[PDB]
């Protein structure tokens, strides 16, 4: 599964980069490590 | 270390507003997620607010949480109180090193008693436990609303603050509050003063009640 | 749902080791963080560790760090905590915790009930129990004090348990001989004394002893 790099933006939508950034809604998306405030965390997409 | 301070204790009324704060010692408020949890007597914490101010479902909207940068602080607001609010409240976040940090926790009471001055009594050693060559003087403190107090010993006029030991107020079974106080002595302490004092001091009044060697 | 049952613990003496132990039940636990945090009789929750879904990162609290170490075992859906070098002030009540995905590892929403841990150089020692004697309202009030026992819990009843009017017995304080006592009050008519007997039955399983006491007035 490819890993996302996610932040809140400048539903929820999470500004997210690949491996250059896309929006991704927060639904689809699944935290592999503690979200943060302020801060970027990992994700992955809810399919993988 | 970081400190998130909250008010030891928070009262209101039957539906009422209260507010409990949360204020980060050091570092800002808005690096990291303030989150808030309610331990009610005998229970485990639960969910109250996360992400500064997201409720999980079930919990009910009169609960709010927000921050306040300028006081560098969080805030948790209960409208409309009930009865099953009365808990313990924690502030949680974490430090520069991504430890997790509970406040030091709230008590909020939900005032729903006549207010009631403590009975005092103040019990010197027994014989036995002279016999023994110990010393124990013992103020009971009763039927007291709300459940706070604090506790003064004197030898004579002069303040003792050795060998005191005092239990925090708990539910009586006719839901009034009580407490405990110790002063352990020594057999020829306690023959050596005219007297001893326990002082207990309930919004702002002083109850006090005295013993003396002399049987 | 998910349920969380702590075992092990238990009693230990400064410098000694304990492991814990907790056993999750439901279907999500090789997904959560997993978390401990503690809490002293009468005292704040105080966070300890916690450890990602993978064991791959681990956390300390300050107080705790290169003493205590977190350790989980996902295909037997159970979570571990070894202490080493323990000092009185671990002593606290210790209770495992989830961070779900959902929460986004942000909130610890399910707790275990919790594993009394003590760290005490005290020896198992029954009590001594004293009578309070009693001295408008025609109201008297009388009592037990029950001193110097190790460990907790002391019991006490009143005439055998059909006294339970006016009856409170108080929480145990521990002095510093690291020791425990308490008191046991009952407040009665001042028109039954000389008549009526009050016995306080103290009872401390851990050293086998059992106190009837009468509690007389005095003069
Ligand atoms: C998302 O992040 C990229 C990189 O910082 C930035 O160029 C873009 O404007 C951002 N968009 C939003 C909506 O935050
Ligand atoms: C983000 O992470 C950095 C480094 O981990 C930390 O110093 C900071 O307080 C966090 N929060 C914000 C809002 O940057």
């Amino acid at each position: 599964c490819v890993t996302l790099e996610c932040r809140q933006v400048n539903e929820e939508i999470k500004n997210c980069s690949f491996n250059v950034y896309a929006l991704f809604y927060r639904l689809d998306i699944v935290p592999l490590e503690e979200e943060r405030k302020g801060n970027s965390s990992k994700y992955r997409l809810i399919n993988c | 270390q970081v400190v998130f301070s909250q008010p030891h204790s928070v009262s209101g009324s039957p539906g009422q507003t209260v507010t409990i704060s949360c204020t980060r010692s050091s570092g800002s408020i808005d690096n990291e997620y303030v989150r808030w949890y309610q331990q009610r007597p005998g229970s485990v914490p639960t969910i109250v607010i996360y992400k500064d101010n997201q409720r999980p479902s079930g919990v009910p909207d009169r609960f709010s949480g927000s921050i306040d940068s300028s006081s560098n602080s969080a805030s948790l607001a209960i409208s409309g109180l009930q009865s099953e609010d009365e808990a313990d409240y924690y502030c949680q976040s974490s430090d520069d090193n991504f430890n997790w940090v509970f406040g030091g926790g709230t008590r909020l009471t939900v005032l729903r008693q006549p207010k009631a001055a403590p009975s005092v009594t103040l019990f010197p050693p027994s014989s036995e436990e002279l016999q023994a060559n110990k010393a124990t003087l013992v103020c009971l403190i009763s039927d007291f609303y709300p459940g706070a107090v604090t506790v003064a010993w004197k030898a004579d006029s002069s303040p003792v603050k050795a060998g005191v030991e005092t239990t925090t107020p708990s539910k009586q079974s006719n839901n009034k509050y009580a407490a405990s106080s110790y002063l352990s002595l020594t057999p020829e302490q306690w023959k050596s003063h005219r007297s001893y004092s326990c002082q207990v001091t309930h919004e702002g009044s002083t109850v006090e009640k005295t013993v003396a060697p002399t049987e | 749902q998910v349920q969380l049952v702590e075992s092990g613990g238990g009693l230990a003496k400064p410098g000694g080791s304990l492991r814990l132990s907790c056993a999750a039940s439901g279907i999500t636990f090789s997904e959560d963080y997993m978390h401990w945090v503690r809490q002293a009789s009468g005292k704040g929750l105080e966070w300890v560790s916690r450890i990602s879904y993978d064991s791959d990162n681990t956390w300390y609290a300050d107080s705790v760090k290169g003493r205590f170490t977190i350790s989980r075992e996902n295909a037997k859906n159970t979570l571990y905590l070894q202490m080493d070098s323990l000092r009185a002030e671990d002593t606290a009540v210790y209770y495992c915790a989830r961070a779900p995905v959902w929460t986004g590892y942000t909130s610890l929403d399910v707790w275990g009930r919790g594993v009394l841990v003590t760290v005490s150089s005290a020896s198992t020692k029954g009590p001594s129990v004293f009578p309070l004697a009693p001295s408008s309202g025609g109201t008297a009030a009388l009592g037990c004090l029950v001193k110097d026992y190790f460990p907790e819990p002391v019991t006490v009843s009143w005439n055998s348990g059909a006294l339970t009017s006016g009856v409170h017995t108080f929480p145990a304080v521990l002095q510093s001989s690291g020791l425990y006592s308490l008191s046991s009050v009952v407040t009665v008519p001042s028109s039954s004394l000389g008549t009526q007997t009050y016995i306080c039955n103290v009872n401390h399983k851990p050293s086998n002893t059992k106190v009837d006491k009468r509690v007389e007035p005095k003069s």
